[PDB]
């Protein structure tokens, strides 16, 4: 029963994941003035089959360590699939008590596998451009932890259905818009999405492909999803759950669709910049909020509970 | 046998035209009007043609405009990284063969000295709607293939 | 005559500085700048149907050459 | 069996201390203690360590075990060297895989052995506390109450990572 | 026109309502219709550790009122 | 004064987000002192019983200690309920 | 059992993606220092030395339950503001910069 559930999970996880690239094309497209994919199916529902199809036939085209040219896919894919086992819609497949802990830790690993990457691409220039990019990503790891303690000491714990319940009456963001906003630009840095996509910016000044493709995708759904609880809480009724996954999927896809808007609208970071975006800007307002978060409660005595 | 050979065929193939993704060479003018066909009026992106695609990731190379000398090794170097399949469209006079410039003594007359071309579109410089004629014959091109066919009466 | 494109000095009034504060943190610009893009999105786009739509020539063009006769 | 588990998890963890600790390249050195710690923090979550366990995977993996790599890849091994080519480091993997092994038999086998000193092979799980029902984490009250009992632990604690900081910065600015 | 762009946004959206929408009804088939039983804390692990024992047939949520009295 | 309020001008001009950092970093160690509320935070932490209330034997000389739950001696959380 | 089944599941579904994307039917019959900038790796030591005290901030919605609010708060607040402070050291003394 358990491993139908599991695979009730991952096959629509990368189902999502290739429909996502063709919403992001058209989304893309018609703020563009254009179309983008409508011939491949109608309305180019088939693109995405075809894209992966095409993929996975074509060459696969030497690496500088065997073990890690292949462990680092492993890793962002396994990872990216893992991410998604605590989360509530409403009901976690695993329901662990300190799941937004867990959460912070698998999401740590996955600068691994840019590391790894970069070591086996036997190429000193791809691995400064991997050491680049490790470097931004920690960097929007702190604020991005930092925030979401702030967040917590409303909730009262690490349980991730518990933020269904402090959100009954009203949604997080209105207590916490700031935290809000850094937050999810801390996820589009932290996903090295437009404008901080410096890595695709910055390198041009098959199958393998396509695995870390599919990993990438998946980190931005579950992002947005993850913010979707953590801002926008949804409200659970024990005898109709399907009524919370129907509002809470409305929501994490409005969310992944403001990725795509925001790509289409800014230009790029440069990387120095982007860095004092964080450690100048975001960092010092994130931990006067912390120290502010820390006495609100206390001085209003709205205490959550620890259970 | 014949028809799972037909089929898996028609399969590959409609993958293959349906998501191709072009690494252009804009080297001159003509890569002006590859830009045109990129842009709202013909939206490439619509047919599953990427807008631009990183040359690892590349399965037709457009070559937009005059080859010179000087760059014609760096040229063939793009093309032998070149995943396969790839395919190479030459574009305009230049491409196709010199062009106004045929008799300079700094330019390869036609590209395909350099690389095989499969689709050659005429004009100085084809116009959007050209190329995309042109984009469209190459997929045509590839839904006439049948490598498993003959892979099977090896 | 001539025109200065990027010459002007911002009011240092406190409810000037406030407004550039305001902009600096809840990214009104930007804001502003997103509005655009939506704006697109609900407009009809550009693209015609090629080969079924052609776009428009005029009898000037030059084309394909060919031989004529009486 | 799954009764065992501590165990089997403590027999991996050994053989991944075998394997950084005969040296190969940093970068399958640093591999080894990144399986070593993963399967250190196992061990850690079956006694009940859930945030202890969690912290080794957040902090010495995340975040110390990344600043280890990122330094090696930048300071030490651009390619590593392939595994256990060199002669000492596969006959020091060899000599401590066999060591470990021959442990692992002969506890499994008499339900205890001595290597040098005496221990038990039935199995941790008999060691375990036999009465829980309380409504809270024991683990999660304990390292809460640094904010209560260990004013002087933060203290020394906070101070000690400052001076961090600014020493890192004098060593490095040369 | 925009409104093409949700048949994608649509199969999008279908894709992300399965993961939700099968925990919940696995969970009610595997829990004789009820919600499955959340124990963080050893309290609710022994109290769920003594339904099992209670019910009759080892399974913690196979319930006993005051039929058993 | 005047001169204190220059200063704040100046950098609300040129740094407002540090500018806010700090004057947020400054109510959240100043507030509490300030608020009447804060006292309750230590009443409710302290009413919630996480271990069981051990009785105390009887010696004949505890008036203030209830014999029953439902009994009126020993505190009461009335003042929580309204709260 | 549940959690190291998902996790197997998920690790061993991407071994497997990854092995198909490396073999299919092809239809064919023919440690020096690496040009070492200290900038880079004083980012990655700052965010180690945050992330430490990140780990010592991470208990405070259990440390809020406690009836010694006076000192949990007061120990919290010092943290952080050391935190700040490290973050101001580093600041001024050009740490944060990527010029030169
Ligand atoms: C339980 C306890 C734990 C058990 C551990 C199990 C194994 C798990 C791994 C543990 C880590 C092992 C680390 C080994 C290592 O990395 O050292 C590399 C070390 C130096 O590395 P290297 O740079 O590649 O040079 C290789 C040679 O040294 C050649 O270098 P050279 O340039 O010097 O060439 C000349 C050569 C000259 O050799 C000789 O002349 C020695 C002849 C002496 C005859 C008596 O030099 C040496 O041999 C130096 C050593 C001399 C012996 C020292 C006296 C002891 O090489 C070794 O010595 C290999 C020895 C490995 C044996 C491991 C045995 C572990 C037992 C420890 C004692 C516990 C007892 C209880
Ligand atoms: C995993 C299975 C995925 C199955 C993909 C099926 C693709 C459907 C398809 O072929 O599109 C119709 C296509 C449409 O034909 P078309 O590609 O020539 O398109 C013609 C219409 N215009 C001019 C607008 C482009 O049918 C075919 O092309 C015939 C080949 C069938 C390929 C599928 C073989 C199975
Ligand atoms: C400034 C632009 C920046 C762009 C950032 C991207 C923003 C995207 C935000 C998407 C979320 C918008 C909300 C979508 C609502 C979807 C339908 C819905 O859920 O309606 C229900 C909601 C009230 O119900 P509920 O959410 O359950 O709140 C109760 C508290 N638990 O009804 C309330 O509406
Ligand atoms: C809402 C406001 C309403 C207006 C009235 C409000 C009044 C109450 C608020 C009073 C607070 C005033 C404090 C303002 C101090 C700002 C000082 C300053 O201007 O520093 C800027 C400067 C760095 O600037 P730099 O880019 O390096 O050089 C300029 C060249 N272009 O110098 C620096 O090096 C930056 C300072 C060092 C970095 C310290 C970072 C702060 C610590 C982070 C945490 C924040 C505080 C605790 C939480
Ligand atoms: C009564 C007690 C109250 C106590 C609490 C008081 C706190 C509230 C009052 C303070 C408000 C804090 C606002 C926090 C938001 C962060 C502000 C910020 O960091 O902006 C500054 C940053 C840099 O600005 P810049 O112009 O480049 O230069 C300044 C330094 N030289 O500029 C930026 O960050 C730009 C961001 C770049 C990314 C562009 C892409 C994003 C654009 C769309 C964003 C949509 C909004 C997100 C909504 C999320 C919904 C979930
Ligand atoms: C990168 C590879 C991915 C590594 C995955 C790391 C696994 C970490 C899981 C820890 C999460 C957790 O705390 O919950 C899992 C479970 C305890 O559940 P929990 O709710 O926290 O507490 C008990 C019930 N209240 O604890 C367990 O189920 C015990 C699992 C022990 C075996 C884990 C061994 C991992 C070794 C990886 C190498
Ligand atoms: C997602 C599931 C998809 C299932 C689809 C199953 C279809 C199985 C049949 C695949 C046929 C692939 O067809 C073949 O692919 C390889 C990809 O490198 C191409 O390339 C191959 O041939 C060329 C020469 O022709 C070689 O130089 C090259 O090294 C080799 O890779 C071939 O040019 C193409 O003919
Ligand atoms: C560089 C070092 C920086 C160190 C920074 C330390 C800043 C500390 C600032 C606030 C410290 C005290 O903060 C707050 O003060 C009020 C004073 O009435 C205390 O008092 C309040 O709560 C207590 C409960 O314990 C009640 O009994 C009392 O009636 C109530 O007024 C709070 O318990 C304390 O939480
Ligand atoms: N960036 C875009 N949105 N477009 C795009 N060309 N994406 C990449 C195409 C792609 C990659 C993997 C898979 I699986 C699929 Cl189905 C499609
Ligand atoms: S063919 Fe004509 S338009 Fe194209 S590059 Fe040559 S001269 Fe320019």
């Amino acid at each position: 029963m358990f491993m139908i559930n599991i695979l009730m999970l991952i096959i629509p996880i990368l189902l999502a994941v290739a429909f996502l690239t063709l919403v992001e094309r058209k989304v893309l497209g018609y703020m563009q003035l254009r179309k983008g994919p409508n011939v491949v199916g109608p309305y180019g529902l088939l693109q995405p089959i075809a894209d992966a199809i095409k993929l996975f036939i074509k060459e696969p085209l030497a690496t500088s360590s065997a073990s890690m040219f292949i462990l680092a896919p492993i890793m962002a894919l396994g990872l990216a699939l893992t991410m998604w086992i605590p989360l509530p819609m409403p009901y976690p497949l695993i329901n662990m008590n300190l799941g937004v802990l867990f959460m912070l830790a698998m999401s740590s690993l996955a600068v691994y596998s840019i590391l790894w990457s970069g070591w086996a691409s036997n190429s000193k220039y791809a691995l400064i451009g991997a050491l680049r990019a490790v470097a931004q990503t920690i960097s929007y790891e702190v604020t991005l932890a930092i925030i979401l303690l702030s967040v917590l000491l409303m909730s009262g714990s690490f349980t991730l259905s518990t933020l269904i319940t402090t959100q009954e009456q009203m949604w997080l963001i209105l207590p916490a818009w700031p935290l809000a906003m850094m937050w999810f630009i801390s996820t589009l840095a932290e996903t090295n999405r437009a404008p901080f996509d410096l890595t695709e910016g910055e390198s041009e000044l098959a199958g393998p492909f396509a695995l870390f493709f599919m990993a990438e995708y998946a980190n931005i759904i579950m992002m947005n999803i993850f913010t979707a609880i953590l801002f926008l809480g949804t409200s659970h009724n024990p005898h109709m759950p399907e009524l919370y996954t129907i509002n809470f999927t409305i929501k994490s896809l409005l969310l992944t669709m403001s990725f795509l808007w925001i790509r289409a609208s800014y230009p790029r970071f440069r990387y120095d910049q982007l860095m004092h975006l964080l450690w100048k800007n975001f960092l010092p307002l994130t931990l006067a909020l912390c120290m502010w978060h820390v006495s609100l409660p206390i001085l209003t005595s709205g205490i959550p509970p620890q259970t | 046998g014949e028809y799972v050979v037909a089929k898996l065929d028609d399969l590959i193939n409609w993958a293959r035209r349906s998501s191709l993704w072009p690494m252009t060479f804009g080297l001159a003018c003509c890569a002006v009007e590859m830009m045109h066909m990129a842009a709202p009026r013909y939206d490439m992106d619509r047919f599953g043609v990427v807008f631009r695609a990183s040359p690892r990731q590349s399965d037709v190379m457009i070559v937009a405009g005059t080859l010179t000398n000087k760059m014609a090794p760096a040229l063939r170097k793009v093309y032998d990284q070149m995943p396969e399949p790839r395919y190479v469209v030459s574009m305009g006079s230049c491409a196709n063969g010199g062009g106004y410039y045929h008799y300079s003594y700094s330019v390869v007359r036609g590209c395909d000295r350099i690389v095989p071309v499969d689709i050659y579109v005429p004009g100085c410089p084809p116009t959007a709607e050209a190329l995309l004629y042109g984009i469209l014959q190459l997929q045509k091109k590839i839904k006439r293939e049948k490598r498993l066919r003959i892979w099977y009466r090896r | 005559t001539y025109k200065y494109v990027n010459l002007r000095e911002p009011s240092m009034d406190m409810k000037s500085v406030t407004d550039r504060a305001a902009q600096t943190l809840l990214w009104t610009e930007l804001i502003r700048g997103l509005g655009m893009t939506l704006s697109y999105l609900f407009r009809e786009p550009a693209t015609i149907n090629y080969p079924f739509e052609k776009g428009p020539l005029s009898p000037r063009f030059r084309g394909e050459h060919a031989l004529r006769r009486y | 069996m799954m009764l065992y588990i501590v165990f089997i998890l403590s027999v991996i963890f050994v053989m991944g201390f075998v394997g950084f600790s005969s040296k190969p390249s940093p970068i399958y050195g640093g591999l080894g203690l990144i399986v070593s710690g993963g399967v250190g923090c196992g061990i850690v979550l079956n006694f009940g360590g859930s945030f202890l366990g969690l912290m080794v995977f957040l902090i010495y993996l995340g975040g110390m075990m990344v600043v280890f790599g990122y330094t090696t890849a930048m300071a030490t091994e651009q390619y590593p060297e392939i595994w256990l080519s060199n002669k000492a480091v596969l006959g020091a993997f060899v000599t401590g895989l066999l060591m470990e092994f021959f442990m692992v038999y002969y506890v499994l086998k008499d339900k205890e052995v001595e290597v040098v000193f005496e221990f038990n092979g039935l199995g941790d799980w008999v060691i375990y506390d036999t009465g829980d029902s309380g409504f809270f984490s024991e683990e999660a009250m304990g390292i809460a109450a640094l904010y209560s009992y260990g004013t002087w632990l933060v203290i020394v604690t906070g101070w000690s990572l400052l001076i961090g900081v600014v020493v890192i910065m004098e060593i490095t600015r040369g | 026109m925009w409104f093409e762009v949700l048949p994608g946004i649509a199969v999008m959206g279908v894709c992300l309502f399965i993961p939700g929408m099968a925990t919940a009804r696995i969970h009610r088939f595997s829990n004789g219709g009820k919600e499955k039983r959340v124990a963080h804390y050893p309290y609710q692990w022994y109290l769920m550790e003594r339904d099992r024992r209670v019910s009759g047939v080892n399974r913690s949520y196979v319930s006993k009122g005051l039929e058993n009295i | 004064a005047e001169r204190v309020a220059a200063f704040l001008k100046n950098v609300w001009a040129k740094e407002p987000v540090l500018v806010a950092s700090f004057a947020i970093a400054g109510l959240a160690v100043i507030l509490p002192t300030l608020s009447p509320y804060t006292k309750y935070s230590l009443m409710i932490n302290r009413a919630t019983p996480y271990n069981y209330p051990v009785p105390l034997r009887d010696d004949g000389n505890m008036p203030d200690v209830p014999s029953h739950p439902q009994d009126p001696q020993g505190p009461s959380l009335e003042w929580l309920k309204r709260l | 059992m549940n959690l190291m089944l998902a996790l197997l599941t998920n690790f061993t579904l991407a071994t497997l993606l990854v092995i198909i994307a490396f073999w299919l039917p092809q239809l064919n019959v023919y440690s020096a220092r690496l040009p070492f900038s200290m900038k880079f790796f004083l980012v990655a030591i700052t965010f180690l030395l945050f992330d430490l005290e990140i780990a010592l901030l991470l208990p405070l919605p259990w440390a809020s339950q406690t009836a010694n609010l006076n000192t949990m708060l007061t120990m919290a607040l010092f943290l952080i503001i050391l935190l700040a402070v490290s973050l101001a050291y580093e600041w001024t003394q050009k740490g944060l910069e990527w010029t030169e």
